[PDB]
DNA sequence: TCAGGATGTATATATCTGACACGTGCCTGGAGACTAGGGAGTAATCCCCTTGGCGGTTAAAACGCGGGGGACAGCGCGTACGTGCGTTTAAGCGGTGCTAGAGCTGTCTACGACCAATTGAGCGGCCTCGGCACCGG
DNA sequence: GGTGCCGAGGCCGCTCAATTGGTCGTAGACAGCTCTAGCACCGCTTAAACGCACGTACGCGCTGTCCCCCGCGTTTTAACCGCCAAGGGGATTACTCCCTAGTCTCCAGGCACGTGTCAGATATATACATCCTGA
C-alpha cells in the first residue's frame, strides 16, 4: 500500500520548492485583509474575504493554486480583490496578465470599471490592425491588467511572451484538461509567470487524469513530476460498482490520502453552506413521446444503420449515435426528410413552416404546452442546445407563435455578444427566451434575470450542463429557479444521460466528499463519504412516464399559478375538438416512401449492344 | 472408375487441366488453389465467345463465311469495350475504320 | 479532268478499305538490315521477323497520321504540315 | 563474300508510298516537307525496336533474329502485336 | 516436337455462336495471341495481389478482383458472373 | 431562411475557379477563357473515379473498410502514374 | 486615377514566384469532400486515411498541370494565347484518354 | 568461422544478402544465381549514386544543405538521362521546372 | 513491428558524394520507393527473360541483359560497368 | 437547280486452286487415389485513429465595375500541291543450289536449395543540437 | 539580423536475419549430329516510281471590330486550426484443420500427318451512280 512512503516526498518539495502537511505550505500567516480594501464601490461578502485570505497566503508563500468555487460565488470579484490588494499593501503594480473565455470578456471589463477603477487596463481584443494599435502602450508598461481570449494568446504570442508578467490567472481552466493542450503548450513555455492561478467551477471533468494536468500546469514539477508520474490511484477504475472506484479490497482510506494531498493549494465552497438565501434550485426530468415519423426513422437508422430517403432508396450515414441523437431531437434536421414532407405535405417546397413543426418532433410538441405558460407567468426562461441546425429549425418555430427571443450562439460576431447580454438583462425587458449553445452560451454569463432553464438535449458530460443551469442559479437570483431537462423515453438518450450520470461519481469522491472550505476540518468528511455508498442502490429504473398532468405541476411553484395553469390547458381541449388532427403526428402523412418500404445483368446473354454496320456500302 | 476432364465437369470448353498446369509452371505463386484454373478457364471462354459472336456478324455483313484479320479488327473497334480492352494492341492485316473527318468533305 | 481534291478522296476511301501493306517489301527489307549492323554484325532474319516489324511500322505510321490529321484541322487547316507532327509525337510523350 | 554495308537505304521509302499511308491516316492533302519528316520518325522508331530485338536475340547466344524477338521488343514499348505467336 | 495451342478450343467455341462460319489460319494465330496475352494479363495481377497481401496462394478470389480490375466496366460483370457459375457448378459435381 | 442556400453546394464547385488558375499557372499558362472552367472540373471528376475504383477494389479485396495509402499508389501504378514519397 | 497594370503583367507575375513553389494549389477540405462523395458510388461506409486523401490530392495536381502544359501547346500551335476548352479536348485525344 | 558480409567483399554499401533474399521471396524464378544478387545490388548502388550527387548540387544552387523533394525533382528533370528513366513517374512535393513559352512573355 | 527500408544504406552512399549535405525525411521515403521500383523493374524483366529461353535460375547475365533493357544509353553503360566490377570483386575474393 | 457525257462504282457468272476441315495413329500429359504438412481461416483482444460536431479568426473567395487586348471574320495575294501524261527503274516471281545455324540427344558435374547453429547488423527509441524559417528592416 | 525550434543526426539495447558449413541431386554445359530455312543467284515481265507542267485551291498576312477577359476593390464566406466526444476497425496472437503439393498409376485427349474439296479471288460483260461542264 505504502502510502505514506509517498507523501514523505511531497513534503520535500514545498520544503525545497518554497525556498527561491498544511502548515509547512503555509508558512506565512497575514490575517490583515479583514481592513477596507480601497478603491472599491461594493462591498465584499463574508466569505469571499476569507478567500481573499486563502489568496494573499499562496502569495506569500509562492504557491499556485486553484479558486475552484461553485458556479455563482463571485469569482470575478475574488480575483479583482486580490489584484487591488497587491497594489495597494504590497504596492506592486505588475503587468497582471488574465486570460478568459470570449463571451465572459466584455463581462471582466465591465466589473473593473465598477469595482476598481484606477487600475489601468487593456482589453487586448479586435482586428489585427486594432491589436497592433496597443503594442506602443505595452512596450511602455504604463498598464496594469491585460485581459485577453484564449485564441489571442496563441496567435498573437510573439508579442504578449516578451512581457514578463508578474501574475497569470486563467479563467475557466478547463480548457487545460487535455494535457497535449496547444494553449498548455504556448502558455508554459513561451510564457513566463511566477505566480499563476486558475479558477473553475467544475475542476475536473469525467476523468481522474484531467485534474492532474491542471496540477501540473500551476506547479509543474514541485507538485509532482511528469516523468515520475507514479499516482495514488495507480489505474483508473470504473465499472457499474460505485463503491469501488480503485484496484483495492474495499479500502476508504486511499481516497482519504488524495484529500490531504491537494488540500494545502484548493478552495472549494458550496452554494448551500456559503449562501443559504438563495432559493432551492430544484430539477426535473420530463420524458418525451416519439412521433411516428420519428419513431420509424429512429428504427432503421438503429437497426440497418442506414437513413430511409426517396426513390430519388436509403443513405447510409456515418456516426450512428449522432445521428440517432439528431434524429431524437428533430427529424428535418437531415433536410431530406424535411424537403420530401415540404412537398407531399401539402403546402410550397423547400423551406418548411407551420405546425408541422409543432407536431414533427414529441420535443417540440411539448415545449408548446409550456412556453406559452411561462409566457402568462411573465417568466424569461433561457433554453439551451447542443446542435446549432437545430437552432434554424428552433428558430422558425419561433416565429410561428412569435415569441421573442434572442441567439446567442458561436458564430456571432464578438462586437455584438455584449449588448445581447445587456438587452436581455434589462429591467423592463420585453424579450421571453434567450437562445444558447451549450459551449458558448455555457461559461461564464450571468442570465440572473432568467428564473428557468430548459436543457433541449444532454452533453455527453454532465458538467457542461451544470454549468448551464448555473447561468441563472448566482448571485443576484431572488426567484425560484427549476431546471426542465428535455428527455425521450426510449431512445439513446437514455443511455447518454445514465452515462452521464455515472461520470458525476467520480468527482464526487475527490472533489465534492473533500470539502476544501478550510471550515469542514472536522470528521464530516468521512460522514459524507461513506454516505454515497448507500444511495447508488435505491435507484430504481423508470420508463415510458410522460405525466401529462405532473408536468405543469412541476412548472407551478405555487397554488395560485394552477389556478391560471388550469385555464389554457381546457381551452386547448376544447379549440382542438372543432377540427380534429390529431397533437402528434400519429401516422398521419407516413405515407411517404418511408413507411412503404418497410446496369448490372447476367454473362453472355444479357450485354445489351448497339446494331453495328460493318457492311461499309 | 470412368475419367471425367474437369472442362466438363465445369461444363466448359476451354481446357481446365492445361490452365491449371501453365498456373504453376508460370512463377506467379508458391500454390495454386483448386478453384482458380477452372474460374480463369471460364474468363478466357467468355472472352474467346464474345470477340467472335461480333466477328462473325462482321463476316456476314460482308457476305463471307471465314473469319480473316480484317472481320476480327471491325469487330474489335467497334465495340466500345473491347476497344479499351484492345486499346495498345495493334491486329496483323487488320486495316483501320473507314472514318473520314467532317470539315475535310466537300460542300 | 477532275478538281483537285476529289482523287484524294478518292484515294482516303479506298485505302481505308483495304488490308495489304502500304510499303514494298524489298525496299522495307534492306532498310531494316542496315540499322541492325549499327547493333550487331553478320545478323540473320527470319521472313516473319521482317514482317513483324513491317506490321508495327505501318500500324505506327498510320496512326501518327491520324493524330497530325487532327491538329492540323485544329490550326484550321487541310494540310498537314511538319509541326504537325511534332505537335503529335509532343502530346504522347515521344519527345 | 565479302558483305557490302548498306546506305542510304531509307529512301527506299518513297514519296507514293508516304502518301499511301497518309492517306489511310485520312489525310486529304500533303506538304512537301512532310516525307523527310516522316523517314526521320521511321528510323527512330524502327531503331529501338531493332535494339531490343538484337539484345533479346544475342541474349539467347542465337545468330537469328525471330518473330518472338519482334514480338517480345515491340511489347515493352508498349505496342503489343497480334498475329505472329505469343 | 508438338507446340500447343488454343486452336482446338476456340474453334468448339465458334461452332457454338455461328455453325456455318468458318475461321482462317491467320485469324486462328490472332485469337491464339489474344488468348494468350489475356491470360497474362489476369496471372500477372492476381500474382503482385497475393503478394500486396502476403499470401502465397491464388485462389479464385485473386482470380475474380483481377478481372474486376482489367476488364472494363460492363464487360467485368459478365466475366465474373461467368467464372462464379463454373466454380459453383464445379464444386457441386 | 438560410437553410437552403448550404445544400445547393454541390462540392465540385469545392474547385474554385482560382484554385482551377493556380493550376493554370504552374502549367504555365497566360489568359484562360471562361469555359475551361467547367470543363476541367469535369476532366478532374473523370480522372478520381478511375483510380477511385481501382483502389476501392484493392482495399474491398483485403477485407478491409479503410482506404490505405498503398491502396491509392498500387491504384496509380497500374495506371501508370507511378507516385513516390507515400510509401 | 489609380495606378493599375497592364492586362497579362500580373498573370506572368507567377514566374518570379508561383511556378517555383511546391505546395497543393487546391483547399484541403474541398477536396475531402470531393473524394468521398465519389467514392461513394463504388462502396458505401468507407473510411479514408489521412494520408490516402494526400496521396490522392498529389496525383491529381500532378495530372491536371501536366494537361495545362499541353492544353497550352495545343493553343499556341492555333496561333493565340487563350486556352479553350476545345485545346482540352485535342490535349486528351492525343494522349489516348478520349 | 569468423563473419564478412558478402557487401564488403564486393565493396558495395548495399544489402547484398538481403537483395538475395528478395529475390528468392519474389516468385521471378525457381532458382538465384550466387552472382545475381552481388550485380542487382552494384547497379542500385550506381543509380542511387547517380540522383544523391545530381540533387547534392542543385541543393548547393539554393544555398542550402539538406535534400528535399524540390531538390530530387530539380535533379530527375534537368538530365535527360534520368529523365527518361522516371518518366511516368510523380515526385510528392516536387513541383515543375520552370518554363515559360516564348510567344507569351513580351517581345518588343 | 520492424519494417524495412533502404535508408541507412542510401545515407552511406550521400555521405560517400556529398560529406556535408544532409536529406529530409520526406526526401528520404522517395528515395527508398525509387530504389524499390527500379529493383522490381529489373528482377521483373529478368524473371520474363529467363522464361524466354526456357531457363529455370536467374543469373547476372539475366540481370546484365535487363540492365540494357530497361536503362537508356549512356545510364546503361556505367551501369553494367559497375555491376561487371563488382561480381569480378566478389568471385576473386 | 437540271441536263449530258465521261469515268468510275457496283453486279451477275464461270472456274480454279490452295487452304480449310476431317480422319488416323499414338504418346505424353492429365486424371484418380494416396499421404504428410503447413497456410490460412477463425476467434479473441487491444487501442489507434477515424468520424461528426462546435468555436472563433482571417485569408481567400465572390461580386461588381471598367477598360482594352485579343479573338475572329473578311479580303487579297501568290505559292506550292494536286492531276495527269509519258518515261524509266526496279520490285515481285519462279525457280535453283549452298550451307550455316538451330534443334535434338546423351552424358556429366558443379552449383544452388535445404537444413542447422550462431551472433552481430539493423531497427526502435532516446537525447541534442543546428539548419532553416521568420519577424523586421 | 537576429531569435527561435522543429526536424534531423547521433547513441544505445535487443533481437532476428544473414553467415558459415555440409549434402544432395538436378539444371546447365558440352559434344555430336541432323536437316531446314535463310541467303544468294538468275532472268523476266511489268507494275510502280519518277519526272514535267499546268492551273488552282489554299496558306497566310493584314485590317477592323467588339466583347470577353483581366484587374481592382469591397464585402462575405468558409477553410483552418483548436477542441469536444465516442467506437469502428486495424492490427496482432493462438489454435487447428483442410487444402495443396507430391507421388505413382493408368489412359485418353490432342498433336502431327495425310487427304479431299470447296470458299473466295480473278477475269468478262454490263447497267447504274458520281463528277465536271454547260445552262
Ligand atoms: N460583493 C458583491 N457585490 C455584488 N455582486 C456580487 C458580489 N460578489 C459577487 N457578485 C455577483 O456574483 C456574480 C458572479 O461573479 P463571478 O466572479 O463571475 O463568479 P462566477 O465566475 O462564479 O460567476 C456576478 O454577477 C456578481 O454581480
Ligand atoms: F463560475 Be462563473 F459561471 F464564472
Ligand atoms: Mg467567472
Amino acid at each position: 500500500k505504502l502510502i505514506d512512503q509517498k507523501k514523505d516526498k511531497r513534503l520535500a518539495y514545498l520544503l525545497q520548492q518554497t525556498d527561491e502537511y498544511y502548515a509547512v505550505a503555509h508558512a506565512v500567516t497575514e490575517r490583515v485583509d479583514k481592513q477596507s480594501a480601497l478603491m472599491v464601490n461594493g462591498v465584499l461578502k463574508q466569505y469571499q474575504i476569507k478567500g481573499l485570505e486563502w489568496l494573499v497566503s499562496l502569495y506569500n508563500n509562492n504557491l499556485n493554486g486553484i479558486l475552484a468555487d461553485e458556479m455563482g460565488l463571485g469569482k470575478t470579484i475574488q480575483t479583482i480583490a486580490l489584484i487591488t490588494y497587491l497594489m495597494e499593501h504590497k504596492r506592486i503594480n505588475g503587468p497582471f496578465l488574465i486570460i478568459v473565455p470570449l463571451s465572459t470578456l466584455s463581462n471582466w471589463a465591465y466589473e473593473f470599471d465598477k469595482w476598481a477603477p484606477s487600475v489601468v487596463k487593456v482589453s487586448y481584443k479586435g482586428s489585427p490592425a486594432a491589436r497592433r494599435a496597443f503594442v506602443p502602450q505595452l512596450r511602455s508598461g504604463k498598464f496594469n491588467v491585460l485581459l485577453t481570449t484564449y485564441e489571442y494568446i496563441i496567435k498573437d504570442k510573439h508579442i504578449l511572451a516578451k512581457i514578463r508578467w508578474k501574475y497569470m490567472i486563467v479563467d475557466e481552466g478547463h480548457r487545460m484538461k487535455n494535457h497535449h493542450c496547444k494553449l498548455t503548450q504556448v502558455l508554459n513555455t513561451h510564457y513566463v509567470a511566477p505566480r499563476r492561478l486558475l479558477l473553475t467551477g467544475t475542476p475536473l471533468q469525467n476523468k481522474l487524469p484531467e485534474l492532474w494536468a491542471l496540477l501540473n500546469f500551476l506547479l509543474p514539477t514541485i507538485f509532482k513530476s511528469c516523468s515520475t508520474f507514479e499516482q495514488w490511484f495507480n489505474a483508473p477504475f470504473a465499472m457499474t460498482g460505485e463503491k469501488v472506484d480503485l484496484n483495492e479490497e474495499e479500502t476508504i482510506l486511499i481516497i482519504r490520502r488524495l484529500h490531504k494531498v491537494l488540500r494545502p493549494f484548493l478552495l472549494r465552497r458550496l452554494k448551500k453552506e456559503v449562501e443559504a438565501q438563495l432559493p432551492e434550485k430544484v430539477e426535473y426530468v420530463i420524458k418525451c413521446d416519439m412521433s411516428a415519423l420519428q419513431r420509424v426513422l429512429y428504427r432503421h437508422m438503429q437497426a440497418k444503420g442506414v437513413l430511409l430517403t426517396d426513390g430519388s432508396g436509403t443513405k447510409t450515414l456515418m456516426n450512428t449515435i449522432m445521428q440517432l441523437r439528431k434524429i431524437c431531437n428533430h427529424p428535418y434536421m437531415f433536410q431530406h426528410i424535411e424537403e420530401s414532407f415540404s412537398e407531399h405535405l401539402g403546402f410550397t417546397g423547400g423551406i418548411v413552416q407551420g405546425l408541422d413543426l409543432y407536431r414533427a418532433s414529441g420535443k417540440f410538441e411539448l415545449l408548446d404546452r409550456i412556453l406559452p405558460k411561462l409566457r402568462a407567468t411573465n417568466h424569461k426562461v433561457l433554453l439551451f442546445c447542443q446542435m446549432t441546425s437545430l437552432m434554424t429549425i428552433m428558430e422558425d418555430y419561433f416565429a410561428y407563435r412569435g415569441f421573442k427571443y434572442l441567439r446567442l450562439d458561436g458564430t456571432t460576431k464578438a462586437e455584438d455578444r455584449g449588448m445581447l447580454l445587456k438587452t436581455f438583462n434589462e429591467p423592463g425587458s420585453e424579450y421571453f427566451i434567450f437562445l444558447l449553445s451549450t459551449r458558448a452560451g455555457g461559461l461564464g454569463l450571468n442570465l440572473q434575470s432568467a428564473d428557468t432553464v430548459i436543457i433541449f438535449d444532454s452533453d455527453w458530460n454532465p458538467h457542461q450542463d451544470l454549468q448551464a443551469q448555473d447561468r441563472a442559479h448566482r448571485i443576484g437570483q431572488q426567484n425560484e429557479v427549476r431546471v426542465l431537462r428535455l428527455c425521450t423515453v426510449n431512445s439513446v438518450e437514455e443511455k447518454i444521460l445514465a452515462a452521464a450520470k455515472y461520470k458525476l461519481n467520480v468527482d464526487q469522491k475527490v472533489i465534492q466528499a473533500g470539502m476544501f472550505d478550510q471550515k469542514s476540518s472536522s470528521h464530516e468528511r468521512r460522514a459524507f463519504l461513506q454516505a454515497i455508498l448507500e444511495h447508488e442502490e435505491q435507484d430504481e429504473e423508470e420508463d415510458e412516464v410522460p405525466d401529462d398532468e405532473t408536468v405543469n405541476q412541476m412548472i407551478a411553484r405555487h397554488e395560485e399559478e394552477f389556478d391560471l395553469f388550469m385555464r389554457m390547458d381546457l381551452d386547448r381541449r376544447r379549440e382542438e375538438a372543432r377540427n380534429p388532427k390529431r397533437k402528434p403526428r400519429l401516422m398521419e402523412e407516413d405515407e411517404l416512401p418511408s413507411w412503404i418500404i418497410k446496369e448490372k445483368m447476367f454473362g453472355r446473354g444479357s450485354r445489351h449492344r448497339k446494331e453495328v454496320d460493318y457492311s461499309d456500302s | 472408375a470412368k475419367a471425367k476432364t474437369r472442362s466438363s465437369r465445369a461444363g466448359l470448353q476451354f481446357p481446365v487441366g492445361r490452365v491449371h498446369r501453365l498456373l504453376r509452371k508460370g512463377n506467379y505463386a508458391e500454390r495454386v488453389g483448386a478453384g482458380a484454373p477452372v474460374y480463369l478457364a471460364a474468363v478466357l471462354e467468355y472472352l474467346t465467345a464474345e470477340i467472335l459472336e461480333l466477328a462473325g456478324n462482321a463476316a456476314r455483313d460482308n457476305k463471307k463465311t471465314r473469319i480473316i484479320p480484317r472481320h476480327l479488327q471491325l469487330a474489335v473497334r467497334n465495340d466500345e469495350e473491347l476497344n479499351k480492352l484492345l486499346g495498345r494492341v495493334t491486329i496483323a492485316q487488320g486495316g483501320v475504320l473507314p472514318n473520314i473527318q467532317s470539315v475535310l468533305l466537300p460542300k | 479532268r477532275y478538281r483537285p481534291g476529289t482523287v484524294a478522296l478518292r484515294e482516303i476511301r479506298r485505302y481505308q478499305k483495304s488490308t495489304e501493306l502500304l510499303i514494298r517489301k524489298l525496299p522495307f527489307q534492306r532498310l531494316v538490315r542496315e540499322i541492325a549492323q549499327d547493333f550487331k554484325t553478320d545478323l540473320r532474319f527470319q521472313s516473319s521477323a521482317v514482317m513483324a516489324l513491317q506490321e508495327a511500322s505501318e500500324a505506327y505510321l498510320v496512326a501518327l497520321f491520324e493524330d497530325t490529321n487532327l491538329c492540323a484541322i485544329h490550326a484550321k487547316r487541310v494540310t498537314i504540315m511538319p509541326k504537325d507532327i511534332q505537335l503529335a509525337r509532343r502530346i504522347r510523350g515521344e519527345r | 563474300r565479302h558483305r557490302k554495308v548498306l546506305r542510304d537505304n531509307i529512301q527506299g521509302i518513297t514519296k507514293p508510298a508516304i502518301r499511301r499511308l497518309a492517306r489511310r491516316g485520312g489525310v486529304k492533302r500533303i506538304s512537301g516537307l512532310i516525307y523527310e519528316e516522316t523517314r526521320g520518325v521511321l528510323k527512330v522508331f524502327l531503331e529501338n525496336v531493332i535494339r531490343d530485338a538484337v539484345t533479346y536475340t544475342e541474349h539467347a547466344k542465337r545468330k537469328t533474329v525471330t518473330a518472338m524477338d519482334v514480338v517480345y521488343a515491340l511489347k515493352r514499348q508498349g505496342r503489343t502485336l497480334y498475329g505472329f505467336g505469343g | 516436337s508438338r507446340k500447343e495451342s488454343y486452336a482446338i478450343y476456340v474453334y468448339k467455341v465458334l461452332k457454338q455462336v455461328h455453325p456455318d462460319t468458318g475461321i482462317s489460319s491467320k485469324a486462328m494465330s490472332i485469337m491464339n495471341s489474344f488468348v494468350n496475352d489475356v491470360f497474362e494479363r489476369i496471372a500477372g495481377e492476381a500474382s503482385r495481389l497475393a503478394h500486396y497481401n502476403k499470401r502465397s496462394t491464388i485462389t479464385s478470389r485473386e482470380i475474380q478482383t483481377a478481372v474486376r480490375l482489367l476488364l472494363p466496366g460492363e464487360l467485368a460483370k459478365h466475366a465474373v458472373s461467368e467464372g462464379t457459375k463454373a466454380v459453383t457448378k464445379y464444386t457441386s459435381a
